[PDB]
This record gives C-alpha cells, structure tokens and sequence, in this order.
C-alpha cells in the first residue's frame, strides 16, 4: 500500500536531488531515519518535510542532526518515540501509529486554513480600523 | 533549519 | 485490504447459513478459530476451507472438533501454529505468513490441476490398452 | 469431518 513512507528505503529514495551527500551530517540517509521526505520547490529546493508529523522544514545547514531538528522543531512527534524497526511493530501498533498519522494530517490541514484565515482577517481588520476612524 |  | 480472512471476525460472518449452531462442537466460532471460512455448495452445503492451507472438508458430524479435524487432515498448516492473536503478530511475521498462504495456493491450485489430469489420463490410457490388444 |  502507500504504508510505504514508514519503509526507511522509501524515504530515502526521495532524496534524488538532494545536494547534502557525504561529508555532511544531514545526508539522506540520516534525514530518511529521521523521518524526513524531500519535498523540494523552487523558492526551497531543500523543504523536507516528516512524513507522520507533516513539520515542513528548509534553510539546512551542513552540521545539522537531521534528528535533532526534528526533536526541536516538532518534539511531539510519536515518530521520534517508534524505537522498534518496522518489520518488528505489531500489527496493533502499526495501525495505532497510523490512526495517530491522520490525526496529525488533520492538525496540519487545520493549521494551514488557520494560517491563512488570519492572513486575510487581518488586511480585512486593517481596512475596517480605517473606515471606523470616520 | 528552520519552519517554512 | 483482503488480508480480513485473517480476522477471525471475518471469518465468522461467512457462516450466515451454516446449519451447526449452539449445542455443537463444530459452531461458527469454533469454525472461525480454527481458520475455516464457509463456502457453501449444492453437493456439499457444509463445505468448509481454511483460508490459509485451502484443504477443504465437509461431512462435519456435531461433534467434530474443528482444530482437531483441522490438524488431522492438514497437519502441516502453519496458521495452526500461530500462537499469537491477529493483532500481536509482527509485521515481519505477517508478511511471512502471507508468503506462506501465497505458497499454498499454488500447492493447491498444482494440485487441483494434477488430479483433473490423471482423471483425463486414466481414460486415455483405458482407451489405449483396448486397441494395444490388437 | 472428510475431504471434498
Ligand atoms: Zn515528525
Ligand atoms: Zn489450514
């Protein structure tokens, strides 16, 4: 299925165009262990995003512990607490981490419309502070 | 890094 | 997915009408437990398989044990050695036993094919040795 | 119980 962003393997095949290679702390294979897809666009050609927290995450530097910065940025995250490889979760426990993945996609979502709800009340407040002046 |  | 024959509710629902209810040893729970799915014809309207060995029985009597009749007929069958219940299984372990079950079909469908063609070659061979005579 |  698409459980495949739980496969390490997975994750790190997402790094194609990832400039950060060896001699680096943050390379893919550390930011695939960490949790991390490579998300690039254009205005960040370094965005990694968590795939079970959805922390979007860019302005990498080279000394930076790609787990680290997971723990600082996004502490809450159950990913950082799955001890055990995959193939060594029970079943209960997978299907309990990803019912807690959706959960967290829902706090993303929420948190986007949110974000950009505010954006637009706040020209909206501004233009009315105007009017109610007289 | 840092949040986008 | 259709990885539900592994749930023993599952497995349960399939006996909607098989005759053998309270007061019998061979009940659909005992059915279920056992790995039996209900698969119920007009020669053989108690037609019983495992869904993991794909052996196939009917003729049950009420006081069939269905792990007995189980183990004595298909005794290799590996879902008879899960100890652990569905959601205590590994993923590892899973996806083994589904390799397993995968490795079975193909012994059962070989073998299916096997026997319609020795039915065919018996007659052939019947055939044969009558013009052999001379 | 018996094989089909
Ligand atoms: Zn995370
Ligand atoms: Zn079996």
């Amino acid at each position: 299925p698409a459980w495949q962003p739980f496969l390490k393997d997975h994750r790190i095949s997402t790094f194609k165009n990832w400039p950060f290679l060896e001699g680096c702390a943050c390379t893919p294979e550390r930011m695939a262990e960490a949790g991390f897809i490579h998300c690039p666009t254009e205005n960040e050609p370094d965005l990694a995003q968590c795939f079970f927290c959805f922390k979007e995450l860019e302005g990498w530097e080279p000394d930076d512990d790609p787990i680290e910065e997971h723990k600082k940025h996004s502490s809450g995250c159950a990913f950082l607490s799955v001890k055990k490889q995959f193939e060594e979760l029970t079943l209960g426990e997978f299907l309990k981490l990803d019912r807690e993945r959706a959960k967290n996609k829902i706090a993303k979502e929420t948190n986007n419309k949110k974000k950009e709800f505010e954006e637009t009340a706040k020209k909206v407040r501004r233009a009315i502070e105007q009017l109610a002046a007289m | 890094a840092r949040t986008k």
